């Protein structure tokens, strides 16, 4: 999961 | 009296058979005499039928020569790579550290760039955290430079974008110091943003200082002063994802002739930070001819006329031409044309819900891949059309009929050298010219903290590296001028003839008048 | 009746100076009449001489235009300077790190490669363990990558060498991604080992992505995954032992056009690790004319046909050539005469015996001479035929009738930008295109474990330094177009003979048949 | 009996027009065959016009073409960016730290050349600690290379500039090595101080190995073992203030023909330390004609003649004089004028009193801004003259009738790879060439101590990227020729003269004789 | 204040 | 002395  | 009037013609004529074919008195001498003539006018058909060959077909003439005559010094345009400023990528980054939500970070800055940056990312947070793992690529195409160059105004844009102030260190042309804001002229670049034209400026100035036969700049162009963050984190607005030019550092030059709109996105030079760079211009001039020799035009088909011609540009505007026709909107890499401007860009999305901004939903989702398949249209129209030989053809684009055109010579130092010679280049930087004190203002304070925490005397020799020269000089004074020019003339055709009809059967246009006034005296008989 | 004929002759004649002559009253005026036409005569066999010598030099007559017509897309080869793979080349360090003697190692791996580089350095184990001292010089000309590649089967190198899935990461032309089996094709080169030339696809494909005007790619090309011994270790077949290339870390660009054979050896660009090359192409053609006009040829005289002429080739060839002729072998560097094949490579050893492989006998060290002496033969065979003129003519090597040819503009930028853009860079390659599971196989698991403990998130910053970015385009559509042609032709001299004729003597050929009349009527006198 | 001579003429003539004109029965027949005479003899008038137009306007014919006729190899002239010594500079460096009075350190060594730059500097002193917060950029200009370089002898700064036997680690030519004292020459350049021109040697030698096509060099050019201070201190000569090359690292590579001058400073290319530099040289060929048709000259105004011309020679001593005729003194960058020598430099500082070593007086001051405003002069005059179109054909500089130039290509590779083959290059650096016990000398001692710590095993990956290797090679053997020729001769103009003349009016020469002849007769009349 |  |  890549968060910004 | 059809005899003795041909007669009285043969006793008095130049031509050369005509009376010995008359006179003849023997019937073996007349068919002699009449098959010397008719060999004679046979061969001079043939040999005429190879010149009028040769003439109509139109030839050209090119000499290839060096003269003395100078040309002015050309404009040069540089771009950084980088297409936002250090500080508000840091404070971009450090905001989605506080929050990752955009929705919450729109009323957090002050900065106009800021807020609307915010508002855009805002409308895709959802998406983003619902579908990455299902449709990676979107993403990336979606969060890409040119959809925020298509989507945020470029008044704004060039509020965030580099600066000319914290780009250019120094600047020497023609032995003295340059004036930044009478000699750099700023224009928007969709990918770059901000770029900045150099035009030069000759001596009247009291500051007689740099090189004497060309241009050198010092331009900070690296990105160590970025913040290293300990896991992958979403910048929108930064990387192109997978373009030629994308995720790259340095400075783009671009070498072209004076009142003329640099393409950075196609041409150009690269320089990378921590080197110098040593253009050696050789100048070119191409004369050309008309329609007849040739194809050549002196204003571009699709301008207003305000440029100095390039090909180039023609062909950058029939390739949107054929954009627009296909996809029914314009790309943003390339010029919108001057006919009409009410076409969108193919990677507007002002169509998006303020919902979007809450839920992703599937017409929100939808919406998404419309504009991804917007962008493939766009993206398969560019990358066919120049094939298309009817299409590109059919555009009237012809090369100019006075070009100046640049071979330029690339080479690499390490510019800063380690040592005693770096110590020298820094103090020069931050001592004599204060690079750091153009930040110390109430707008630009935490630039200023910045700078100073990076640029410390005791860490030059690693940032020093952040900094690229650039050194642009005339290598050969007098120009390499190719010429065209019309290979067979009218007169060199009327001499050719001449020879060729005094050769085989000696006419001569008196003569010609001799046949004339015998064809009236039977129309007198 | 002699001059009863020259008078009838001379009342009727078109010649301008024989009937002054022959009916001329005063002895001066005839005096005066035969000296003007002997001067017009002489001045006319002048200017015939000065005009035949240059019709008969054929001179030539060259235009250079800029044409609109496209040449296809280039032949791109690339070579990785490093010619085995790193997991090999690690476990080749290893195995000497555990055991040092060669010959305890020929059964310690299943690979073929292994086992038969093991017995080849075995051959030479002794020798260098007793003689390193005396002779350094012949043992690092002996452990060279030539040496291996002349003596062990390049079907068993290709397993060793670096594969295409390995070296190219992405790879994108004209709007779309590439397929890599369907694009790229491997040929091995004696020094480079595995090469791979990629040849263009069109547009049919509905994976939209990359770079719209060009070729751009993503390689593997550094070497700082490889094991960092505390003490210098001789491993043999990678070190070219000054060599203008030896220990080179890049990747070897060669653009040429499409069915051509490249040498990558003496042609193409370099690349370093870490940089991100732009190479804009500006294509050119040139025409050339035949025999009498020039020399041109349409095939190689060496060749069998297949390929695509290049002057280079026949050069390389007629080098091949002389030095088989004179020591008896051929160079590894060169190709292989299409004709024999039978010759052996001058860096040949099966004639080493087993038995070197356990002493350090001297017939082992008189054959390790005679291989250096056999080597030094083929080296100043090479460094002498080319200045040799007679050698060089002899072979009758000609520039290509019609030939294509590439001015490519060269610039670099780091291409793993420091921060943000970095981190973007890194996720499309680790994350997107997953380049590591690439090597989740069977068959490769250690080398997958090298590269999960290499490209690890924290160290991505010296870590994606290994990796460098092609940037192939066209820089200018339009071909500069050179031609040539013949200057004079014959029916330019034929004007040029009836100008000259017409000026001076007056004569048309119907007037030279009144000469030939005469001449029959003296024959019936 | 004017009537009667003019039909005498008529009876017996070859003209076309005038025998109808005079025997002309009908008054209207007369009118008619004199217009139709007049219209032949002025269109014949405006062809000739045209005609001598075209010849007099003395055209020229230019054919580019491809040849097999060999150049010999270029001459390579390779200067270390750095000019001095490392030892040196580090004994300046720390001479300086234990006393930064330089009065005092004149006595201190027995090296001529400290000696002299400590006399030099202290000159400067009070003035640089009382006045380097007033006046920074005049210390900087003064403390700059050129100053030393225009005010110690050249055979005193020989002995502390970079030597050869410290710069050339290895060469090789035409596949055998160099010797260095042999092919490598001397010469003094203002900026670079020391400079070396190879000169090519073709095999006669037995050391049969290096490059067979080319020429291949491993030089040392960083800078990494100079002491690292940590604070900023002055060391004056280093530093080119603000000069678009200074404080660079690298080697600047001049490709030139061979018995030419080569100008670092305005020509050649850039290599940095750490990399491998590929030079594909393209040979050209341009020869010329003369004042008629062109300008082009084979000797220079200015020179004795001992050098092969180019036209950068004439126009940089144009520059030196103008410079002298404005300034009164010559500029160190460019030659002095063979004519007269006891012209001083600009840059001159003996008129300093020896009192400025004690006080910073306002005499010393008013010297100090005199020398400053020299220099500007100087460079003023450099910026202005050479856009001065006037000034500079005053000076009668053209192209070299017979020319050779060269298109050399540019490329980069990160030579020491990283692993094993970089391993190999340290030992045949530091193990086989033995390149260290160079300087185990009783004069050059301490250089050992210096190399021996900083290339040690342990520290090869870092202290490797200090060197650098050219690789200059012949990419076509082909020479590409470019030659001027007269495009209309004489004997074009007299065949297109017969071919108009035959034409129109159907005169040759003997009836010009005819036109003659009538003319005398009328003097008999 | 700079030093020698 | 040089190891393999
Ligand atoms: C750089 O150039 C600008 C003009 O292009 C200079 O600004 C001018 O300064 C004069 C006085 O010297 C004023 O009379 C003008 O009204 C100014 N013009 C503008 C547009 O501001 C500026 O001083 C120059 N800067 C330097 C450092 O020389
Ligand atoms: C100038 O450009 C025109 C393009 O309109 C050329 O005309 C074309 O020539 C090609 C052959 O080269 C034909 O296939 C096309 O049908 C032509 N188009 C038209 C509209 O006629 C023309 O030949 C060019 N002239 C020169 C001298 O190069
Ligand atoms: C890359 O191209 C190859 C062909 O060059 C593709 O393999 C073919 O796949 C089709 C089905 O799509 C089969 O019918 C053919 O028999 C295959 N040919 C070969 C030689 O294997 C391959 O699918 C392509 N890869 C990608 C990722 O598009
Ligand atoms: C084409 O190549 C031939 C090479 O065989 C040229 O002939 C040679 O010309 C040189 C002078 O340039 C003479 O020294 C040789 O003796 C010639 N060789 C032979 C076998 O005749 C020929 O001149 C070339 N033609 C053109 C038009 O360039
Ligand atoms: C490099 O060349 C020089 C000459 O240019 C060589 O020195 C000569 O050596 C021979 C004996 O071999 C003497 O007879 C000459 O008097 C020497 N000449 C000079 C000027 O010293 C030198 O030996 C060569 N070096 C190498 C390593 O080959
Ligand atoms: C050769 O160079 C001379 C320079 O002296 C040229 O003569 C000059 O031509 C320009 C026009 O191009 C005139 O404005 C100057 O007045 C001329 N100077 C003199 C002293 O006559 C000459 O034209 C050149 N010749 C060719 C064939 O290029
Ligand atoms: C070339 O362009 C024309 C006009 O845009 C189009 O009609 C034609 O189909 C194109 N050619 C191909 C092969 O698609
Ligand atoms: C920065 O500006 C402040 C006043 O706002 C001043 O006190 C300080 O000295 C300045 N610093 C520099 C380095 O100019
Ligand atoms: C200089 O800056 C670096 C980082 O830019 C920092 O690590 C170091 O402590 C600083 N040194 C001083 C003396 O401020
Ligand atoms: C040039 O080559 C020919 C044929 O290989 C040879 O006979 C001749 O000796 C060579 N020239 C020289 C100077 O060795
Ligand atoms: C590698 O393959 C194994 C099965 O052989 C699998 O369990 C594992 O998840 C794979 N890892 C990756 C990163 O694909
Ligand atoms: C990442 O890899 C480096 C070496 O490649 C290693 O030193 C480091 O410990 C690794 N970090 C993690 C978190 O695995
Ligand atoms: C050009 O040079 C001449 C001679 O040096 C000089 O007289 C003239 O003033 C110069 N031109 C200008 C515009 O100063
Ligand atoms: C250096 O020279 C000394 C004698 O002056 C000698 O003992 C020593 O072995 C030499 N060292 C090397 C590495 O050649
Ligand atoms: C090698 O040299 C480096 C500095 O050049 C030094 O730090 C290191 O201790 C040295 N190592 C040995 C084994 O001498």
């Amino acid at each position: 999961f890549m968060r910004f | 009296a059809i005899r003795d009037v041909m007669t009285k013609f043969a006793e008095q004529t130049t031509m050369h058979g005509v009376p010995k074919v008359i006179n003849a008195k023997s019937s073996m001498g007349r068919l002699f005499w009449s098959l010397v003539c008719l060999a004679a006018g046979a061969m001079f058909c043939l040999q005429m039928s190879e010149v009028l060959q040769r003439y109509f077909s139109y030839p050209k003439k090119v000499t290839v020569e060096v003269v003395p005559t100078p040309v002015p010094f050309p404009s040069i345009s540089i771009c950084n790579m980088r297409n936002l400023d250090v500080h508000i990528l840091n404070t971009l980054n450090r905001m989605f550290i506080e929050d990752d939500r955009p929705f919450s970070n729109i009323n957090k800055s002050e900065h106009e760039f800021i807020r609307a940056y915010m508002k855009k990312v805002a409308k895709y947070a959802p998406l983003f955290w619902n579908y990455q793992d299902e449709y990676p690529e979107v993403f990336q195409e979606i969060f890409s430079r040119t959809t925020f160059s298509a989507n945020i105004d470029p008044e704004v844009i060039a509020l965030a974008a580099v600066q000319l102030e914290g780009f250019v260190v120094n600047c020497h042309y023609a032995g003295h110091r340059c004036n930044k804001t009478r000699d750099f002229y700023r224009f928007f670049d969709p990918y770059y943003f901000n770029c900045f034209t150099y035009k030069a400026h000759e001596p009247t100035d009291n500051l007689s200082e740099g090189i004497e036969n060309g241009w050198s700049s010092i331009l900070l162009s690296g990105s160590g002063m970025l913040d290293k963050n300990d896991e992958i984190r979403m910048l929108p607005g930064l990387h192109e994802w997978r373009s030629a030019v994308s995720a790259s550092e340095g400075v783009r030059v671009v070498i072209h002739p004076p009142s003329t709109t640099p393409y950075p996105f196609t041409e150009g030079y690269d320089v990378p930070p921590g080197f110098s760079a040593s253009f050696g211009i050789h100048p070119r001039r191409n004369i050309r001819i008309g329609p007849p020799h040739g194809n050549c035009s002196d204003k571009n088909p699709f301008g207003d006329g305000t440029e100095r011609y390039r090909l180039m540009a023609c062909q950058k505007m029939c390739m949107q031409h054929y954009i627009v026709e296909t996809c029914g909107c314009a790309d943003v890499g390339l010029p919108k044309l001057p006919l009409q401007a009410n076409i969108s860009w193919c990677r507007d999305d002002d169509n998006f819900p303020d919902e979007c901004m809450f839920t992703a939903s599937e017409e929100c989702l939808q919406l998404l891949m419309q504009l991804h398949n917007r962008i493939k249209c766009a993206r398969s129209i560019k990358s066919k059309i120049t094939k298309n030989t009817t299409a590109m053809e059919a555009c009237n684009c012809f090369p100019p009929c006075d070009e100046v055109s640049y071979d330029v010579s690339y080479s690499l130092s390490k510019w800063p050298s380690a040592g005693y010679e770096g110590d020298a280049a820094y103090f020069d930087v931050f001592g004599i010219e204060k690079f750091n004190e153009r930040f110390n203002k109430t707008g630009t304070q935490g630039k200023y903290e910045l700078f100073t925490k990076y640029f410390n005397v005791s860490n030059r020799e690693e940032s020093m590296k952040d900094f690229a020269r650039l050194n642009v000089y005339i290598a050969d004074s007098n120009v390499v001028k190719t010429q065209e020019s019309e290979d067979y003339t009218r007169n060199q055709l009327v001499s050719d003839i001449g020879g060729q009809l005094g050769l085989w059967v000696g006419i001569s246009l008196i003569t010609l008048a001799e046949v004339l006034e015998l064809i009236i005296d039977l129309f007198r008989l």
